[PDB]
RNA sequence: UUGUGGCAGCCAAGCGUUCAUAGCGACGUUGCUUUUUGAUCCUUCGAUGUCGGCUCUUCCUAUCAUUGCGAAGCAGAAUUCACCAAGUGUUGGAUUGUUCACCCACCAAUAGGGAACGUGAGCUGGGUUUAGACCGUCGUGAGACAGGUUAGUUUUACCCUACUGAUGACAGUGUCGCGAUAGUAAUUCAACCUAGUACGAGAGGAACCGUUGAUUCACACAAUUGGUCAUCGCGCUUGGUUGAAAAGCCAGUGGCGCGAAGCUACCGUGUGCCGGAUUAUGACUGAACGCCUCUAAGUCAGAAUCCAAGCUAGCAUGCGACG
RNA sequence: GGUGAACAGCCUCUGGCCAAUGGAACAAUGUAGGCAAGGGAAGUCGGCAAAACGGAUCCGUAACUUCGGGAAAAGGAUUG
């Protein structure tokens, strides 16, 4: 499927909500998928869809634990070609469950890796890169 | 071969190097290597760093 | 008082003691499996780890993210002139083991390979074997020697052929005297693989004898030397928390109180480094044998005419002029280390073992710094 | 010792829409366990440092997932019962000092346990357990509380052993070897195809082979990315100072920017292993017993199991070849 | 003496000292000092320890109030 990328949300990061949803904030609690190990903090990396609460943003959302994809990180990243690709914030949008985007758009530039992993989030997005 | 141009020393990157920052204006930065990230991070000009390509073409050297 | 939350060991038991190698060059422990169907060849070659580089290609893997589309791999290069042949082992199974049943050696040693045999060659009289390659200038002595073959030939059942590397031709190494060990041979009957190893007495043995690109090899060696080094970073163990008097960087419990004693797998603080250790199913990328256009580290697309050493030679190593491998991956020790090149144990079969590879560009740039150019001709048509 | 706590058998009234035994099994009844609590008071009161947590190791099975199986009121999916099975794994968090508890989430799974209720010359000192102090009930009072709250010193290893590594004598000296024995390491999941196929009224809905990755762990290594700076490498710069410029120097590393080399990171990269015997189980031939029958004699297929192979050590005061 | 609000810290002049046993090496664990990518208390009984803020000028300054304060609130800008 997709290929391992460094880890870079641990779990308590605040991210911004990079979509037209309400939210202005995202708090990480858990990532999907990822097998424990003692005192590791379980982290979430692009493409790695995640539960996350909203902190800050509309009273509508906020107080319930969703799904949510990351779709820009700060850490930088080896890329397959040999450049380590990174962006200049992180950032994720909304999903249900089963992955489609729950809002309308995406604010800012969206993780290729993400994209070719969530197909709706790849039709909703803007500037892929 | 394909090479790629640094967007601030100017100088041409080889496959295999480079670190590309992605600002929030959707534009694709292409550093050479961590001294024009670092540069570039902290606010400085390509054009005004005497060693930098923007200098030396901006004036004739 | 049963633990409250599992987690998996730190570290392996599989590899203790770690101590000193008490060998520098790295022994193969092992063998390929003999196979008289085949032709005869040898089974193990050395080389001298140089140094490493990058290169891109592109991937042919169905089924992949990564196919049709150019990846970046590591490599190491590792100067791997001929070996030279100066002997011929014979080996006889007994019910204890195998038995060396008697060896024979060339007329001539050169002045290096006559020096491992001394620990202070100087003030020596340089005397090794100068005794015995007098049982070839006599009638008697060729007697001797071909009633020696003879043995071998009716008797032996394992073969192997005494070679060293020619330490001299890489000047980046300080060091005269060679590196000798046996390479097994392998394939043919006991007949065929005597008369081989004997015509083959003197001469020069090449990589490619040994070795076929895309072929997957096991890399032996002494690792780095880390020296005594305390338990976090010997084994991995978690550091305790920063409040702790007399020290954090330790294990806290090394044991239950029975038995009453420290268990030999609790952590300890000891010697990190300078093992002896086989990592095995490198690949083979490329081989650069002297004297002809692929030597060069040109690709079919990349046509910089360049040679495979870095600007500026390799670091700690020097300039790489004799033939040499590219693997894939890294390699044990430090650079200008002594590697034992072995073929697999295994039967390589997997898609991942099959791949032709096809390189696209040998990064040259120098490895000291931040390089920038692949040829001091073209950084110094770059600044005049 | 085992009342008590936990566990597991026997019979079979019934439940299980019909049906005692798929799955339970009441009235009864037989046992096992030493993590609970009780009983005792045998060692210890010229002191065995007392709860919990962190760390780290090891072992048990009364098996939660994981491999292989048998049974079903097993159509598929899921779930339940049991068998060989302890190799491997069993998580991040809210609140509490808490073990325990109970939620959120992941997970294949969030099983239970022992090791002087493992582990204080290993930590912590939150609780408890001195002296200060406050409240409440009690006492006429000093004071008490298996009531609540706050503050309250955590000493020593250099000995022996154990363990980790480091030399080293013993047939002169040196290269190459052999390999007794000991350690051992790999684990699991996901996606595509198979396939919306088998199965199924429909609803739903598998798997084998094959392909590509990933998780935990291990071993290396440093091309790139990142990290580190007293290269006091270059530059800039504050305060003082050598009359000034230049060059410097002091402020224990003056400070800042970049910073090679080395070291290093699942924060970077690579690699991680092939045969034989078998357990459960299902079978072959085949009697005892004119039939049947996997067992009685003989055979077979068979697993995260076993032993090898492979990897590490190899002063086994072991051995071989040659100089 | 200089900087500086300053008997702060930092540096120098008069005067006084280099007295704290020295040589080699830069291993683990320490004592003291630092720096760290992404996250930012998830650690832990507990933000313990460290980091961060810090001078000055200009603006602005909430609840509550015993009308005295809170107040250097908070929040901004500038500095060679
Ligand atoms: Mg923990
Ligand atoms: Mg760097
Ligand atoms: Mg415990
Ligand atoms: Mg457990
Ligand atoms: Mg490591
Ligand atoms: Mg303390
Ligand atoms: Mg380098
Ligand atoms: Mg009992
Ligand atoms: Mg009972
Ligand atoms: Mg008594
Ligand atoms: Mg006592
Ligand atoms: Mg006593
Ligand atoms: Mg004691
Ligand atoms: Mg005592
Ligand atoms: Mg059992
Ligand atoms: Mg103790
Ligand atoms: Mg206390
Ligand atoms: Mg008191
Ligand atoms: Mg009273
Ligand atoms: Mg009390
Ligand atoms: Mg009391
Ligand atoms: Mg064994
Ligand atoms: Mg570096
Ligand atoms: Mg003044
Ligand atoms: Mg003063
Ligand atoms: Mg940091
Ligand atoms: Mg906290
Ligand atoms: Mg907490
Ligand atoms: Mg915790
Ligand atoms: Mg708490
Ligand atoms: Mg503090
Ligand atoms: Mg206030």
């Amino acid at each position: 499927n997709k290929f391992r990328m460094s880890l870079g949300l641990p779990v308590a990061a605040t991210v911004n909500c990079a979509d037209n949803t309400g939210a202005k904030n995202l708090y990480i609690i858990s990532v999907k998928g990822i097998k424990g190990r003692l005192n590791r903090l379980p982290s979430a990396c692009v493409g790695d869809m995640v539960m996350a609460t909203v902190k800050k943003g509309k009273p509508d959302l906020r107080k319930k634990v969703m799904p949510a994809v990351i779709v820009r990180q700060r850490k930088p990243w080896r890329r397959k070609d040999g450049v380590f690709m990174y962006f200049e914030d992180n950032a994720g949008v909304i999903v249900n469950p089963k992955g489609e985007m729950k809002g309308s758009a995406i604010t800012g530039p969206i993780g290729k890796e993400c994209a070719d992993l969530w197909p709706r989030i790849a039709s909703a997005a803007n500037a892929i890169v | 071969l394909k090479t790629e141009l640094c967007r601030f020393s100017g100088q041409k990157i080889y496959p295999g190097k480079g670190i590309r920052f992605i600002r929030s204006d959707s534009q694709v930065f292409l550093f050479a290597n961590s001294k024009c990230k670092r540069y570039f991070h902290n606010r400085l000009k390509p054009a005004k760093l005497c060693w930098t390509a923007m200098y030396r073409k901006q004036h004739k050297k | 008082s049963h633990r409250k939350f599992e987690h998996p060991r730190h570290g392996s038991l599989g590899f203790l003691p770690r101590k000193r190698c008490s060998r520098h060059r790295g022994k193969v422990k092992s063998f390929p499996k003999d196979d008289q169907q085949k032709p005869c060849h040898l089974t193990a070659f050395l080389g001298y780890k140089a140094g490493m580089t990058h290169i891109v290609r592109e991937v042919e893997k169905p089924g992949s993210k990564l196919h049709k589309k150019e990846t970046c791999e590591a490599v190491t290069i590792i100067e791997t002139p001929p070996l030279v042949i100066v002997g011929l082992v014979a080996y006889v199974k007994t019910p204890r083991g195998l038995r060396t049943l008697n060896s024979v050696w060339a007329q001539h040693l050169s002045e290096d390979v006559r020096r491992r045999f001394y620990k202070n060659w100087c003030k020596s009289k340089k005397k090794a074997f100068t005794k015995y390659a007098l049982k070839y200038d006599s009638d008697s002595g060729k007697k001797e020697i071909q009633l020696q073959l003879e043995k071998m030939k009716k008797y032996a059942t394992i073969v192997r052929v005494i070679a060293h590397t020619q330490i001299r031709k890489m000047k980046g190494l300080k060091q005269k005297k060679a590196h000798l060990m046996e390479i097994q041979i392998n394939g043919g009957t006991i007949a065929d693989k005597v008369d081989y190893g004997y015509k083959f007495f003197e001469k020069e043995v090449p990589v490619e004898a040994v070795f076929q690109k895309d072929e997957m090899v096991d890399i032996i060696g002494v690792t780095k030397g880390k020296g005594y080094e305390g338990v976090v970073t010997r084994w991995g163990v978690t550091r305790l928390p920063r409040k702790t008097h007399r020290g954090l960087r330790k294990v806290a419990c090394i044991g239950a109180w029975h038995p009453a004693r420290v268990s030999y797998t609790v952590a300890r603080a000891g010697q990190n480094g300078y093992h002896h250790r086989t990592e095995m199913n490198k690949k083979i990328y490329k081989m650069g044998k002297s004297g002809q256009e692929s030597h060069e580290a040109c690709t079919e697309f990349d046509r910089t005419e360049k040679d495979i050493t870095p600007m500026g030679g390799f670091p700690h190593y020097g300039v790489v002029k004799g033939d040499y491998l590219m693997i894939k991956g890294c390699c044990v020790g430090p650079k200008k280390r002594v590697v034992t090149l072995r073929q697999s144990l295994l039967k390589q079969t997997s898609r991942l073992a099959l791949e032709e590879i096809k390189l696209k560009f040998i990064d040259t740039s120098s490895k000291f710094g931040h390089g920038r150019f692949q040829t001091t001709d073209e950084k110094q048509k770059f600044y005049g």
